């Protein structure tokens, strides 16, 4: 695989040639590549090779990365999340998710 | 005692290209 | 969906459901709105998490009632509250809010400093 | 994606944001997404986003975490197991699983 | 030489909710 | 999940609570679990809970562990091999495949 | 630099037991 | 599982039972497994076991293999890639992917 | 904090062998 | 299914193989059972792990014949078994165990203080 | 595709997008190409993302105008791009590139020495 | 399929050109098998990986021509090899092999003697 415009790696701490898990909210599937640059301010999002049986241009996904450390960091971690809408226009960088509520 | 903690993600991204044909 | 900030104009029962649990203090029936007296909300997965009520008086506006639930405090809620009801509301150039009713000056006080605000008597500033 | 009450977590060892495995008794789906925290004593599991492709409400779940260790640690390492029926009430927590006898 | 473990589990929950337009 | 008499565990170098990838050679499913512990001699392999969604008593499988180490000692690394005829007779131990000639 | 490598197998076993009701 | 040519191992500096990563383009399935050495100069790619489920032969596949190392080190890392044609003749070695552009 | 990164691949290799009674 | 602690009233075969096993000197025909003459066993996957015999006096309660499978020890299965024995018979105010016949006084006695229990003369006593 | 170097004679339209990209200098008008003024450019998922004009004097060759697009730099692009150039024309013992226009001399001189160039007054000379 | 020994009484087509590859200095044409000479090999994934020729004398056993390709040593074929032939041989008491013929004697001994056998004049010897 997945070309991803750079702008939108940095934004998620997502690094070039980094193990990334693809979540597609259109058709439920989800896999496992690595991530290549897409030529910044592009805004591409291309999935490539064997992953483009996977989705379909439109497809709406959520695309993370994981990383490794001891649990007494692991409790006061904070990931990089960053937040899309329309035709990939960042709306919102952060640090958290909320705590669902009933 | 090693955890696996998700480092960061973009939410909601929309597919621009899907091509079998592209490296891959 | 994520995290949003909405004006509150109209409110359905999950919306007064909620309100009840960020300010207990209040009858939502007596939380009327209207064109210079707001409410703006924190919604994520179909919950209010947090609220605010705004006063607008052309270039100056005030905030009050500023609380986020316990619950999910320190994970950037109150900030994105805030970010969005300044940017929404271009045309004031002098924000206030009073130190009424604060749980804890001293975490209101880091809060408001990291928004941008300047502690002064009585209470918090932010001018352009 | 999964927010959970955030009793259960503390009850399994789960971090808010780890990494976590779901396997679903009731349809034989298997994924793997991390974890988001609900307000404690809600009693929820919130399948959401793709994810809620893999699971409907009612449905019995497992939720596994997986952390690594050096071999002479793993050899005396207890799991955190916790133990729900009904409506998710909470019957049992333990650190370790019988084992199965002909 | 390093193993990964069953750190712990939550035996048989029930979903409460399931929801495509939740976070996610 | 998976209970696996002791003496098989021991024999692949498997620990009980251990990550286990499990490849069904008679229906093509892949999976992933944990180990549980069952009885030394009963020669037992159970499948269990969501996992029961992927095998049928009488397939054939093939179970795995993986470890992590630096390149250095990955290199000169040997796996422990366990071979299996009939019902769940233990043919030959081992500590390296073979290579496939054309 | 760290990899991933193969510890150990149990080749060709034969499943005795399949049950849904099982732990699990 | 996969039996490889040994002078393909060592042109992707993937290692004999390393853990190994298989997308097939020509049917989109996509599945883990480990290394199996294949006599130097025979140009196999055998799919062998369960794994024979996943592809058949003339299936055109990725192979690949993941490594951890520290943040700071991965900023610089360089994948080693090989590319083939054919009857698995090896075209080209690098060190990069390019970026991919509008 | 420990990142997991492409080590190295084979980009469109061709099967030449697939058989269920090989080992595995 | 999960570990699970069951009262047994009536035994199936497989109760009484699985007895047989926890039990060698006891035969299944001769553990005679009744409303203050209990068995309480623990359940893994369709077979009976450990048992023990409870004998009920009102407020007093005497527990003997405890024993896990050797297979399965030190994995919890005899503290939830005991445990639930006590939850479930809370008119009883002081349990009582003997120290006939148990394989290793020093495993029994470090279990019973684990479980709440005073060594004492002759056994171990657990009173509320 | 996976990236490959191709000898441009005719020119599609993308193939024009993308060569006023790598060369904002030219018209791709005036990229006039015949047997010994040719074209070489480095494709990757259907885009150009480097090119290089080539001039054949039967045993002289020389390059003019090498650029690999800023965004893709540092990954063997050009370094491919130019392996392909000399492997593709096997009766060039002697190639010449001249220091014109180059960006930075100092990058340009590290890229050509490390594809086995020497350099020389006013450029660099490959001979085998 | 997985590593497996066999008696070879039959050869088949692919058996004759593996044995060319263990062996170049046979015709697998004279390799003639009876009760008392017989071939035994080690075959993975539908091909020979390495043979040994068995002269079987009631009570005295004789190993020659032991071979495994080069490719797949060190991977406990060999060892598999011989333990077979022992082991589907139980009358042999007493087992020889020969020095002749083989390409690196302090090869050959640190695996004959981690096969249980000792160095003697002219070869290894294995008695019960
Ligand atoms: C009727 C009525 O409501 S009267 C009004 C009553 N209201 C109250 O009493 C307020 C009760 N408290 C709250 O609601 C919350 O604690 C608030 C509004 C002060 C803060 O909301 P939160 O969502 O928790 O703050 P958020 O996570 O956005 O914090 C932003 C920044 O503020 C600062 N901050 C917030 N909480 C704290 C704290 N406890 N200590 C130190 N700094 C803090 C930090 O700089 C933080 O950034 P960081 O996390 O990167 O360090
Ligand atoms: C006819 C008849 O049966 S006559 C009666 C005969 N019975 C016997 O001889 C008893 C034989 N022994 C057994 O059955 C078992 O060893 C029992 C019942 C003593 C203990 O059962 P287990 O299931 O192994 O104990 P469990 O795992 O619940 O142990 C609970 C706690 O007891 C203590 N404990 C148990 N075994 C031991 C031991 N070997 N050493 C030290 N402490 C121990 C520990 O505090 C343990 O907690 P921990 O694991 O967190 O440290
Ligand atoms: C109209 C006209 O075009 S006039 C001509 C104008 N052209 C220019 O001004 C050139 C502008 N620069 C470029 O196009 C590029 O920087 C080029 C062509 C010099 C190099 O192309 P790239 O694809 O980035 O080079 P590539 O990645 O193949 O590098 C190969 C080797 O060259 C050397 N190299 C390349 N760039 C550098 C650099 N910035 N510093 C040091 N060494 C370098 C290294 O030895 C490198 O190998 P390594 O990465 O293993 O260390
Ligand atoms: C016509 C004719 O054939 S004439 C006969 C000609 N034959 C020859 O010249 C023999 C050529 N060599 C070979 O075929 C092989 O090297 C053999 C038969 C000696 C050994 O076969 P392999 O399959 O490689 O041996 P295997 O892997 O089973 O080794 C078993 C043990 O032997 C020892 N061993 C084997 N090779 C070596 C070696 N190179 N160095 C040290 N010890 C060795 C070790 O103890 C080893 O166990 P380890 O790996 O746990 O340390
Ligand atoms: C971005
Ligand atoms: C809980
Ligand atoms: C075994
Ligand atoms: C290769
Ligand atoms: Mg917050
Ligand atoms: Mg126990
Ligand atoms: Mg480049
Ligand atoms: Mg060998």
């Amino acid at each position: 695989x997945c070309a991803i415009d750079q702008d939108f790696l940095d934004a998620a701490g997502i690094l070039e040639n980094e193990a990334i898990d693809i979540w597609n909210v259109t058709n439920g599937k989800r896999f496992s590549t690595y991530a290549i640059a897409a030529e910044r301010g592009s805004r591409i999002i291309s999935v490539n090779g064997a992953a483009a049986h996977c989705a379909s241009v439109g497809d709406i996904v959520i695309i993370a990365s994981f990383v490794t450390m001891p649990d007494e960091e692991a409790r006061t971690w904070r990931p990089n999340v960053a937040y899309f809408e329309g035709d990939n226009e960042m709306k919102r960088t952060a640090k958290a998710i909320p705590v669902q509520v009933a | 005692m090693i955890r696996t903690m998700l480092q960061g993600k973009l939410h909601r991204v929309k597919v621009t290209h899907a091509d079998l044909h592209y490296e891959g | 969906m994520k995290l949003t900030i909405i004006r509150l104009e109209k409110f359905s029962d999950q919306d007064r459901i909620d309100l009840q649990k960020i300010w207990p203090e209040y009858s939502p029936s007596s939380l009327q709105v209207d064109d210079n007296h707001r409410i703006y909300a924190a919604r994520f997965n179909e919950r209010l998490l947090a609220a605010v009520r705004v006063t607008l008086s052309g270039t100056e506006g005030a905030l009050d009632s500023l609380r986020v639930r316990e619950v999910t405090r320190r994970r950037g809620v109150g900030q994105y509250l805030l970010e969005e009801v300044l940017r929404n509301n271009p045309g004031v150039s002098c924000w206030w809010m009073a130190d009424a009713g604060v749980e804890d000056r001293g975490v209101m006080t880091a809060f408001m400093q990291a928004l941008g605000f300047t502690a002064q008597q009585g209470g918090w500033e932010k001018c352009s």
